[PDB]
């Protein structure tokens, strides 16, 4: 053993996960106003599956003839959420060779 | 006879009685709000 | 919906009631054979808060 | 007390559809005519006149409707979710679909039509009539149902929804499919 | 957890958004004698629910019709009147949609300090560890 | 924390409870022999070890306006207004008997 | 494929106000 | 035994994050009138406990319904109401929900640094002697 | 944002046309064999998931 | 990437302020009969566009004029009126144009949000090992 | 389940169950 | 929830007869 | 022996507001 | 010996939490005719003391209600009406309440910022010589 | 001691002979 | 200050006669 | 290409 | 879209013709 | 020294049939003098 | 080179501080008619320059009078009047005045942020390498 | 300079 | 800025400028 896929964990794979769906609320809250756009929805369970897809959502009120799909509450949420997530994913990846470095050097 | 009794709610006694609960009521959330804000600064002191 | 906003609508759609049915009697003032009618308000239910029961 | 043709009014809109939801009113007179659909949803009624005429939609869920009498004429669907019906009267012309969600219906007539979909979802039924056609979705799902007739019809799809059937018609055209 | 909050807040947030719009849609509503559907528009109401199912999720179980009759109104000429010459109009009561109004969007808002709350709470917590 | 957040959250809590109170009052301005009801708030120490520095403040309904309501003459044969003091005695529905 | 149109208000309309473009309401649907 | 301290302040963050969920909960079912008036929604409440038989650890020992008597309204137009017109609404006062929103969100950052100091000390232990 | 705010500015936007409709009615008063025009609304709803 | 990101809230918040300049030129020339271009002005609305096919940048694609009738008056005096004394005026309708100006805004400040936030993001990631 | 009088957004029909509501 | 393709528009007509 | 309540608002406020259920207390 | 510092510092912060406490009261029994046993209440104030004779820690040495007259109010149908139909009121003055909440406030947090730096100073002290 | 402090115990009274008497 | 018998509870009486 | 889109330069 | 020659200034004439 | 000049803001936004900026300050913007 | 930002960046808070005190001149000076230099006032203005040919700072090159025509009234008993009657006052407009006020002050402020973001990037300079 | 320009000092 | 190496005077505000 001994390996840096096993002394990472998942944990190299969820930062960039957390990237990408980043990326997609972004889209999403960029495109409110456009007309005809669906909201693109990212499974996380995919990119897990991936790591060892760009889904649409479903609307909860009817359009009003732009055919746009976001609701801002919504995205405005699972950014805040998928922000604070990032955060933790760092501090656990960036540990992992905190605590591998210290074990090589001894100090 | 030949007559109905209303309330006898002084309206004006009402409104005044308003005013005053008002200005009570936010008296005291300002309070509330001082009393948080000395708690957070009073949180550097476990902050070596 | 915070109880004293809800009282006071209380007060709002008895009184519309009372206007609507002032309103029928002044339209009826020429009908022959036409009997008044009056709006008459009571108070509604008084709940103790501070007390489990 | 009943409704009277002056309180018939007070239940009717543009377009003429009576609504008489949460209304106290226990019999409709006989020979009774809708414009348009026809609401007796949590309605005390237990029984629907004799020659009633709807010139829409019949609603009657969460009531308590009981019987319904030969004869009716009804031009779009029946709703009588949740209702107290414990049989269906042969000779119902229904103009669209027949929703019998969460009754206590027991019996069915032979060789029913349904020119929309068909529900029996929860029921008490035992067993469907010979011969029925349906042209469109029949739900099963939580029923009693657990042996077919031996001719059916059915132009959409079949929802067993959890119940098991063994005995499957030997005369059986499908438009669909079957979805346990 | 505190992220559980999000989903209990921001659900809160969505069903807020549902009350809004259907008094939105009772207030432009409230004088239309005719309607596409063959149906006189009825006031329309957003009954919440508690999703049991600690955190407990607030949902929108469907909208519902108010049950207050239609107002008749003696308009004898119009296409729309029937032989009396009623025409009906919608049952809106625009105190109620004032009302709801306000208590939408007191409560929409106070659900954004819950959120904001919970958000200084998992920023500390992550404080710890560095 | 300091017990300041709550001795003022209690005072802001029923100052919402008085609101109520005088908002019945004018919901009920045109109600027929209505008796406005008073409210006023009480100073409750928080008797213990320490400085005498917290008192709580609550309210309550400490009687009823009892004073004469304004008569609306209407030439009915079946009204009548009680002159000056007095009730008039009823049974409701419980048929508890109670003074209108 | 692209998807676009008029944002805002004009867009957020019942159809029968036809303030939108035909051709532009068209582009709402799909383009290539 | 070697991290006595963290088990007590990380069983206060788990004990005030319950607090500020069941917070969360009151707020977004407020105006949730649901169905009948024993299904009605009604403010829940976490309850602390301290076992003292060194450390005290902090217990949740259930959520506890409040005894506050449900809000009644009149309103004969909500299908849900009842002989009366009444519906009965959730006991939730959002001044107290307020406050314990203060109360959760200090308390809970409070032993964030008691817990970070905590580890403070365990460092500088191992440096005895160096 | 939220679309409540189209959604009224949807019927603000009508209440005008329908107030446009009632002003030439009163412009017409004087005029000779005009026939008055009838103002009412429709309600219409947007069918869809949600 | 979250740079990225920064390209799709820029092309965001360019597509909100070609729009808020469009509205400002809408309410400008809601009464102006003439023009530099003998045209009567139409109100115009800048097209948005998204190709979708990871960051979908919203593209301005052009300006399109509203289709709706110009408002005719009854100005016979007027000296640019028609044989029937008609003279032609922009389509401007002030309701829209106010939900434009409101919804512009809103748009434009949310986006800046999301940059300023994940503006955070690619700052903690540089401190990631170090 | 819970309301007994919820709508349906689904275009009418007449023909289809709508099973946009909660239909039980 | 999410779903593999994309949701429909919403039909706002004038006669619902005519969709 | 345990020291068991309500914590936050329900608590610090007088007994007669009577909030918290009887048992609990 | 700057753990004399912590001392006076934290006398001051208790004696700044009650003055704050005592103003809280104040503000919430500025209106109140009644009491617990019999008495109208009368503004309270905390004294402050200093026993000077290094460092002079604050020491509150108890309650002391405000001197000035109650205020008289003329309400002749009230139930504690005396014979002349006037009933008093706590001589709390809005003013003097709000600059005591200012002050007590910004006094509290000064003294954080003296034990926050004196405990600096014990740090540095513990490093000198390595 | 400061003169007219408040003291923070129930406040001997009236009514119930028992704190007319007891000192 | 440190003692040896736990400090008494509040009482906040509605009424200090009822007691 | 939007059809008809205006242009930016004189007529 | 960084070009090589500066971009010429807008021009708000009252006629087009004059321009 | 070839730079350009001009009116900041208000003055030099309005289109140029206002005539509010003098002609010699105006003919600073293309680069002159 | 970060420093010759600061020397951009600062020479535009002085040019849009003049273009302010240049503002308050002409609010002050709108309704005056005399003048301590015999000449009417008349609304004055900065010129700013670039000298483009890396780092181009903005320079007031001088403050110019706009060209508009005095505002004539018509006063033939005033002192000053001429012999058809009219008196002469200051040529400034009050709405393009309001615009400079809100353009200078973002301008001002903008520079400030630009200023002080430039000085984070040579601090982290100094701190590469180690 | 700007052939406009003002004087700091006195006409 | 432009250091000089004599003070700079002080503005006169007259309120008439031949008066100065």
């Amino acid at each position: 053993a001994i390996s840096f896929d096993n002394a990472l964990g998942i944990h190299q794979h969820t930062v960039g996960v957390r990237e990408r769906n980043a990326e997609v609320i972004s889209t999403n809250i960029a495109q409110a106003n456009t007309p005809g756009y669906k909201a693109r929805g990212l499974d996380f369970a995919k990119e897990l599956q991936a790591a060892t897809d760009k889904l649409y959502r479903l609307p909860t009120q009817p359009d009003t003839g732009d055919g746009n799909t976001v609701d801002l509450d919504l995205e405005r949420n699972l950014f805040m959420q998928n922000q604070i997530r990032h955060q933790a994913s760092l501090d656990f990846l960036g540990s992992k060779f905190k605590n591998l470095t210290k074990a090589i050097k001894g100090e | 006879t030949g007559a109905i009794e209303g309330s006898n709610v002084n309206a004006v006694g009402e409104m005044t009685a308003l005013i005053d609960l008002q200005r009570q009521f936010e008296m005291q959330v300002k309070m509330m709000s001082t009393a948080e804000e000395m708690d957070k600064s009073s949180d550097s002191l476990l902050r070596m | 919906m915070h109880p004293a906003l809800w009282v006071s609508k209380t007060g709002l759609d008895a009184q519309q009631t009372n206007i609507a049915t002032i309103s029928n009697n002044l339209a009826n003032a020429s009908t022959v054979g036409y009997k008044k009618s009056r709006a008459v308000f009571e108070d509604l239910f008084y709940q103790n808060i501070n007390q489990p029961g | 007390y009943e409704l009277d043709y002056y309180s018939k009014f007070g239940h009717t809109d543009n377009y003429g559809n009576l609504d008489l939801r949460n209304k106290p009113y226990t019999q409709l007179p006989s020979g009774f005519v809708v414009k348009g659909n026809l609401n007796i949803s949590q309605t005390p009624i237990k029984k629907l006149p004799k020659g009633l005429d709807v010139g829409g939609s019949l609603e009657a869920t969460n009531s308590a409707l009981k019987t319904i009498r030969s004869g009716t004429k009804i031009k779009g669907y029946a709703n009588l979710l949740g209702s107290k019906i414990e049989s269906w009267p042969r000779g119902i012309k229904l103009g669209g679909y027949l929703n019998l969600t969460d009754t206590p219906l027991k019996t069915l007539p032979a060789k029913l039509r349904v020119k929309g979909d068909l529900s029996v979802i929860r029921t008490p039924i035992s067993a469907l009539p010979e011969g029925l056609v349906v042209d469109g979705n029949l739900y099963i799902g939580g029923s009693a149902l657990q042996v077919f007739p031996d001719t059916m019809t059915v132009k959409g799809n079949i929802f067993l929804g959890g119940n098991k059937i063994t005995k499957w018609p030997s005369n059986l055209t499908l438009g669909g499919a079957v979805a346990p | 957890s505190l992220f559980n909050v999000f989903n209990v807040t921001g659900s809160a947030m969505s069903a807020e958004s549902v009350r809004l719009n259907t008094t939105s849609s009772n207030l432009a509503n409230a004088d239309s004698v005719s309607s596409s559907a063959k149906d006189t528009y009825k006031a329309r109401h957003a009954v919440f629910g508690a999703e049991l199912s600690d955190t407990v999720p607030v949902k929108v179980m469907g909208i519902v019709e108010s049950d207050k009759p239609l107002s008749a109104e003696y308009n004898p000429d119009h296409p729309l009147a029937n032989e009396e010459g009623y025409i009906y109009k919608p049952n809106v009561n625009v105190m109620e949609e004032m009302a709801n109004m306000i208590s939408a969007s007191r409560a929409y808002q106070t659900n954004v300090q819950v959120a904001d709350s919970s958000k200084q709470m998992l920023l500390r917590t992550l404080q710890m560890g560095q | 924390m300091d017990r300041a957040l709550f001795l003022a959250m209690s005072g802001a809590k029923q100052n919402m409870q008085a609101l109520q109170l005088r908002a019945n009052n004018l919901a009920n301005v045109s109600t027929t022999g209505f008796r406005a009801d008073l409210a006023q708030a009480r100073s409750m120490q928080a008797y213990g070890e320490g400085h005498p520095s917290r008192v709580f403040s609550m309210t309550e309904r400490p009687g009823h306006n009892f004073a004469q309501g304004s008569v609306i003459t209407t030439g009915r044969d079946l009204d009548v207004t009680i002159e000056g003091s007095g009730w008039i005695s009823v049974l409701d529905h419980t048929g508890k008997e109670g003074l209108t | 494929n692209m998807v676009a149109g008029i944002p805002g208000a004009l867009s957020n309309q019942p159809p029968a106000d036809a303030s939108i473009p035909q051709d532009v309401a068209q582009m709402k649907d799909g383009s290539v």
